């Protein structure tokens, strides 16, 4: 993680984050350059299909 | 499909153009539009009808045009989407318009959509464009009970 | 329980082929185990004899 900017999603998704998700509190107004998204990812709010 | 169009319409090389006689019954054709100005007076596009309601009647469409010829024919037409309620009623006489652009093949239904959009040369209604390719044999059948932008040949 | 699908009917005159101005729309869905497939019709419904 050093010449790169990581950043980690644990239990969040790249959109979950995005829209606020309960658990993705903690990425507002981040900034990265990888997003690292995990197999243990999941959603604890309402339910969401993006077209 | 902005690129799909504009891609065919580049490989194929020519904007030759042939009218078509279509009968449309009860209805007043050659509509204009103050954004649209030819010359001093207003006016439209070309290649495309604007078909809108004669003594507050818009009877059904059902128009056909059979290929006779040794080519595939290009038509492009329209829908239009009032900006309110009381739009579509002024120009249409109904509610809610359906189009259904078929031939033998291809099947096209179109509902439009009423609601207020950012005024282009002060005007908050838009029109959609789709086209469709009729094969030598096939036939191609226009049935729109309204908002239908009629083509005027091929 | 991933994916849903809803279709609005289109009614018109399209040309005879073998004296039908009718058609059909085919569409597909699939399952994977765990999931449930749940069909909610009111109409115009060709529905599936199996899988
Ligand atoms: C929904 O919201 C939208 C967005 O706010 C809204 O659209 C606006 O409608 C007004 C209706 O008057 C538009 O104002 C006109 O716009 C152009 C450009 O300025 C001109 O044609 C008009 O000027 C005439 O009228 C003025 C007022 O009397 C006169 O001073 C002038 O001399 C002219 O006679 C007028 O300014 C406005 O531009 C739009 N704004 C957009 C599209 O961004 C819409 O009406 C709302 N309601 C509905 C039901 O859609
Ligand atoms: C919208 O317009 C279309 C045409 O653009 C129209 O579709 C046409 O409908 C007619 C009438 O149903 C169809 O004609 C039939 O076609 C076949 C082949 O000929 C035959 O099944 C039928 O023959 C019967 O009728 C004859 C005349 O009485 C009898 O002599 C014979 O014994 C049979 O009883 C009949 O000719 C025609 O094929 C279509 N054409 C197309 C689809 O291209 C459609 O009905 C209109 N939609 C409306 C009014 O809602
Ligand atoms: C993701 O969620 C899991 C599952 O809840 C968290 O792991 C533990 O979860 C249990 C409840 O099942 C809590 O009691 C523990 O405190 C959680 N462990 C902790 C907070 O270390 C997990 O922490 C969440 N986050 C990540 C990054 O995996
Ligand atoms: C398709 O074309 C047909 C033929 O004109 C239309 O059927 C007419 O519909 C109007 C409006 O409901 C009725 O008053 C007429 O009696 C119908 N004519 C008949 C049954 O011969 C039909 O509306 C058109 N549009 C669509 C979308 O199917
Ligand atoms: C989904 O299926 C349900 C099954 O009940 C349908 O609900 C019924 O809808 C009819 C038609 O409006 C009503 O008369 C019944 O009272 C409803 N039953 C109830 C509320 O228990 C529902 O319409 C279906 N929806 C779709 C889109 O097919
Ligand atoms: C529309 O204009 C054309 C010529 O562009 C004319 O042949 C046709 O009769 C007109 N339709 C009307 C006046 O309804």
């Amino acid at each position: 993680g050093s010449p790169h900017q990581i950043l980690d999603g644990g239990n969040c998704t790249l959109i979950d984050a995005l829209l606020g998700d309960p658990q993705c509190d903690g990425f507002q107004n981040k900034e990265w350059d990888l997003f690292v998204e995990r197999s243990r990812a999941n959603s604890n709010c309402y339910p969401y299909d993006v077209p | 499909d902005y690129a799909s169009l504009r891609s065919l319409v580049a490989s194929s090389g020519t904007l030759e153009f042939k009218n078509e006689s279509f009968n449309w019954t009860g209805v007043k054709q050659n509509g204009t539009s103050s954004a649209c100005i030819r010359g001093s007076s207003s006016s439209f596009f070309s290649r495309l009808n604007w078909l809108t309601s004669l003594n507050n009647i818009y009877p059904a469409q059902n128009v056909t045009m059979p290929n006779k010829e040794q080519f595939d024919k290009l038509y492009i037409w329209g829908v239009h989407h009032p900006d309110t309620d009381k739009n579509q009623i002024s120009l249409f006489a109904q509610s809610s318009g359906r189009i259904t652009v078929s031939t033998k093949r291809s099947q096209q239904a179109v509902i439009p959509n009423i609601g207020s959009r950012p005024r282009i040369r002060d005007i908050p209604s838009r029109i959609s464009i789709y086209w469709t390719i009729v094969k030598p044999g096939d036939i191609l059948l226009i049935n729109s009970t309204g908002n239908l932008i009629a083509p005027r040949g091929y």
